[PDB]
């Protein structure tokens, strides 16, 4: 099966390793120039971004930031090994270590360097790595940007793995399978102190899929119908079905020469049958998943055998119509007819069901208290070993109901049927015979499905939801005829090895489940916090339910999905997420103010202002602030498309600055400084009322520009008119930039923990129940 | 006030109407509301005070649903239900008590013992039920 | 100086749709005591799937309104309510079909075929008021040159 | 506007109409599309401003 397919193809979690340390940030080269613009012969060191490709407008910039959190969250590892990323420093007095090996080419560029001093020279030569054996822990040194070293710190100190040992191993199985008798787990290894896995995060479902999202909810059960079809032990040593249809045909009293109902008790007799009821039932009460009841009124066995069917599986498993229809059948067929009521007129729409009706007109005590406990029989919502699930009753577990529907059942063969012809009552009787000539196999095929249900029920890890469900599994009733006519004194209980493959597939889909809500969640507020006005979500979510693997995103309409982002947008995001948010935002200004790219607006003055000095520009018309000066927001400008107020600013000299990421062209004339060429960049604006296309002139003078003897021969300190609100750089230093980065000297990280326990059974023969008494017991 | 009435009112109602040999079709509606009343109340921690002689009792709930299974009440669902009822009526006769001996100036409409005050919350509105003494 | 039929402000701001909502999620939750259980299902949730587009649902609601107030603007003749001897039949699968199939792009009159649609609405309106004078003008011509 | 197969695939799951018993099977989801949608926004704000 295809869905099979996709539910037990899915892994447990790609984990994540760091091979280089994460940076956003690198030392370079530039030419220092002094107060007067004359080129210094030395060179300096400063910060620049590694990939400066920051986009025009606030908006994209945003979108930017947003793309950069998607990065880290890519780049942030499960754990690390720093040994792993560690080099050889060269220069280092003790031939030590570095990491990583982009701090191990810094450390070179910086030390070959002839205009280094000396006291860096020594700094390098210091640098080696230190090695706690006794505490397995190793520090290395490196060379990192003040956020970089935020970033990967955060990585460090934050890390998915944890010890393990051989007891962690044995409680990662689930509590009930370790506490059954009738399963004995071994292990042949002593896991080391330095073994380590990652926990599954089976936090219970936050989206409430069960409440409300009714397709992707039957999806789901769906799903886990499949599986547990998948994992529901197959029964062994049933009756040979020859034989059972003759001994059938004996008690029945078949005649050639007449037509009987009798005859077709016979209907749908075989293994195949009752292996597909066994099946079905176990996983449609394991998955939650309603189910049909297919039946012909014709065949009284039917009957008999749904009233087993309905003693022992609680009625909200079956949808309405369908138990309706089963219980209406065998009030109209066995019981009233049996004891001389007349006929129900049951009406369709009823509020109570015909058993209730009938429990209400039964005289008779067995079958009045039978029909109140089928009417009462309900699922119990119990917590286990923090898992909603839902619980059989006692009696249906150890198989006292069986009997309850049995003196019932005797009850019934005695009575007279006053208005039936007597081969009417023959029939009936016959059909009691068949099912009460396995009363013990009875008892011990409710016992059977009962414990083969709660311990698989063990193994399920999402909440098990008691609702019902969009579409039915349908269950023939000749099949649980097949089932009651067929089943041997062979206990089948789940291997193993298929509890254990069972739950660890449980696990990975609520794993992934948990995860990919995370990764939508972090997403979703990371866009809300960044003003992504115009980011349609559907995307984020199509690729959220897409990574679920088991629906199929082309019937998911879009308001489906836009509901799950409103779920999604109320949660908490994780920690770790969370956490590498916040330093992105913390950031993000800086990030952005170290682009080369573009600027972070224009005053447009109408006074002589001088450029300032900084050493690796000369003379620049760069504001550090927008002081003084009324802002227009560039965004709003275009967002709302009205050039009103610019325009009378730009038309009037009205001393402004625009403000919002913009492209600068670079000019290092002196002429067209003093031409006045950066006023004159403006006038475009109002225009074609455009502000996209804005590029306002950053004038860079200094010894390299061609016309410079005009600024050192009159002794003259450049001007403009306009500035760039642009940031400097910041100076590289080595000393400030070295920090000993400390991890773990080394651990073995395991993923698959069953793989370390080895479980068998007890012979079946002597399996127990939860009441210590074997599961069957027959002959 | 209305809760600890409605307390009592299901307890007294379960004393009088849970008896031997019963229909549960007398019960039903009573064995709700007492099941209302258990699933209200588990988990919650009250204490009774300590003023004057009074001794300082602390109350636990974690009792389980009564059971809707028998068509006729027998002798084990009535020892049952006669545990929880007598842990009850003695969890509301405290209650009753250590309201009674406390008094107030500013507010004396107002429930002056915890308990009491607890119950005033929103979670236990749900207890309310008959109020026609 | 014209006369124009406005809706309420709730249907503007398209708030009312969460009283609907409202409304129709209580009648997801009501019992319909002597219905069919499955035709009961099936009611209840065709009423959960007009409910569960709330959001889809203000948002049509509020540019049906914005697109008639835009368009409102441009009408030069009095909007005056009659009932009409043919109306224009409107299916409801058509409204099934704008409930369950709009998303959540928005359409706003160009201004250009707003400035179309004002121009032609001056043009018959002008034209109008022209030919009344014109037709008063000869009747009232030929009643004074006692043209009987 | 929403894919006409994905929400039509939608209103026949939640409907469940073939398990019923309307004498009009087909007939429930027909006009169902963007057309007939586009006609009845034209319809509701024509019909307004007229």
């Amino acid at each position: 099966e295809s869905i099979l397919k996709k539910l037990e193809d899915i892994k447990p979690e790609q984990v994540k390793k760091q091979t280089k340390l994460f940076r956003i940030f690198e030392p370079r080269q530039l030419p220092v120039y002094r107060a007067n613009g004359e080129k210094e012969l030395r060179n300096r060191w400063y910060w620049k971004l590694k990939r400066d490709t920051l986009p025009d407008g606030d908006y994209d910039v945003r979108e930017y930031f947003l793309n950069l959190y998607d990065q880290v969250l890519t780049e942030m590892p499960d754990y690390l090994l720093l040994k792993d990323m560690a080099v050889e420093n060269k220069n280092s007095r003790d031939a030590g270590k570095v990491v990583d090996s982009e701090t191990a080419a810094i450390c070179d560029a910086i030390f070959q360097d002839e205009e280094t001093e000396g006291v860096v020279r020594r700094f390098i030569a210091e640098m080696r790595q230190r090695v706690q054996a006794d505490r397995n822990v190793v520090n290395y040194p490196s060379i990192l940007h003040p956020i970089d070293h935020a970033f990967n710190e955060y990585f460090l100190q934050h890390q998915l793995v944890e010890p393990l040992n051989n007891d962690i191993i044995f409680n990662y199985i689930p509590e009930r399978i370790r506490n059954d008798v009738n399963y004995i787990l071994n292990m042949d290894r002593n896991l080391p102190s330095t073994a380590r896995y990652i926990r599954p995060n089976l936090l219970q479902d936050r989206l409430n899929l069960h409440d409300n999202f009714e397709s992707l909810w039957d999806t789901i059960t769906t799903s886990n119908y499949i599986l547990a079809r998948s994992v529901v032990p197959d029964l062994k040593e049933l009756v040979s079905t020859e034989a059972q249809i003759q001994k059938m045909s004996q008690d029945l009293q078949l005649e050639a020469l007449t037509i009987q109902s009798e005859t077709q008790f016979l209907t749908g007799i075989n293994s195949q049958a009752a292996n597909d009821c066994f099946k079905t039932l176990i996983a449609a009460m394991l998955s939650q998943r309603t189910m049909s009841l297919d039946f012909v009124t014709t065949n009284y066995m039917s009957l008999i055998s749904g009233m087993w069917l309905l003693t022992v599986v609680p009625n909200d498993m079956f949808i309405r119509e369908s138990l309706v229809a089963c219980q209406l059948a065998i009030i109209n067929t066995i019981i009233y007819p049996a004891f001389g009521m007349q006929r129900m007129h049951y009406r369709n729409g009823d509020p109570q069901t015909p058993f209730q009706i009938a429990e209400q007109q039964i005289q008779n005590f067995q079958v009045a208290n039978w029909l109140h406990f089928v009417n009462n029989n309900q699922f119990r919502q119990v917590v286990i070993d923090g898992v909603l699930n839902q619980v059989l009753n006692d009696n249906i577990r150890n198989g006292h109901v069986v009997n309850q529907l049995m003196e019932a059942l005797m009850q019934l063969s005695r009575q007279q049927f006053p208005t039936m012809p007597v081969d009417y009552k023959r029939s009936i009787q016959r059909g009691i015979l068949l099912l009460s000539n396995r009363l013990g196999q009875l008892v011990d095929l409710t016992r059977l499905l009962a414990y083969n249900y709660e311990t698989l029920m063990a193994c399920i890890t999402m909440n098990m939801q008691h609702v019902q469900t969009l579409t039915t599994e349908k269950l023939q009733l000749t099949s649980v005829t097949s089932l009651c006519m067929l089943i041997g004194n062979a206990t089948v209980i789940p291997s193993p090895q298929t509890l254990f493959h069972y739950y660890n597939v449980n696990v990975n889909f609520h794993s992934n489940y948990n995860e990919r809500i995370n990764d939508a969640v972090a997403i979703i507020t990371a866009a809300n916090r960044l003003n992504l006005y115009q980011k349609k979500m559907k995307s984020i979510v199509e690729d959220f339910l897409k990574r679920l693997q088991i629906f199929d995103i082309s019937r998911v309409p879009d308001d489906q999905m836009y509901r799950l982002r409103d779920r999604l947008r109320l949660l908490p995001v994780e920690i770790r997420r969370l956490d590498i948010f916040n330093l992105i935002l913390m950031n993000m200004e800086q990030i952005e103010r170290a682009s080369d790219k573009i600027a972070q607006g224009v005053i447009i003055a109408y006074r002589d202002m001088q450029l300032e000095r900084d050493e690796m520009y000369g003379y620049v018309n760069i504001a550090r602030n927008l002081d003084g000066f009324q802002q227009i927001n560039l965004e709003e400008l275009m967002r709302t498309g009205d050039y009103a107020q610019i325009t009378n600013m730009l038309l009037n000299n009205q001393p402004v600055a625009l403000v919002g990421a913009l492209p600068f062209i670079t000019d290092s004339s002196v002429i067209s400084l003093v031409a006045k060429l950066d006023a004159t960049v403006f006038a475009q604006i109002v225009k074609l009322r455009k502000v996209d296309t804005l590029k306002p002139i950053l004038y860079k003078i200094n010894s390299d520009s061609n016309d410079f003897y005009l600024v050192a021969n009159y002794d003259w300190v450049p001007t403009s008119t306009t500035k760039v609100y642009k940031q400097i750089p910041q100076q590289f230093d080595f000393r400030a930039s070295m920090h000993m980065l400390t991890s773990n000297l080394t651990f073995t990280v395991y993923s698959d923990l069953l793989a370390f326990v080895s479980a068998d059974t007890v012979e079946p023969i002597n399996a127990v129940a939860f009441d210590n008494m074997r599961i069957m017991n027959e002959l | 006030m209305d809760v600890l009435y409605s307390l009592s009112k299901t307890l007294k109602d379960a004393r009088d109407k849970i008896v031997e040999g019963t229909l549960y079709s007398n019960v039903s509606d009573l064995i709700q509301q007492f099941n209302q009343m258990i699933i209200t109340m588990n988990g919650n921690e009250f204490q009774t005070g300590g003023i004057g002689n009074l001794p300082i009792r602390n109350w636990n709930f974690d009792f389980g649903l009564l059971g809707t299974t028998l068509l006729n009440l027998d002798a084990n669902y009535v020892e049952t239900a006669r545990n929880t009822i007598d842990y009850f009526v003695d969890f509301v006769d405290n209650v009753c008590m250590d309201e009674m001996v406390r008094e107030s100036q500013r507010n004396g409409i107002a429930p002056q013992s915890d308990s009491l005050r607890k119950l005033s919350g929103i979670k236990f509105k749900r207890i309310n039920f008959d109020n026609s003494s």
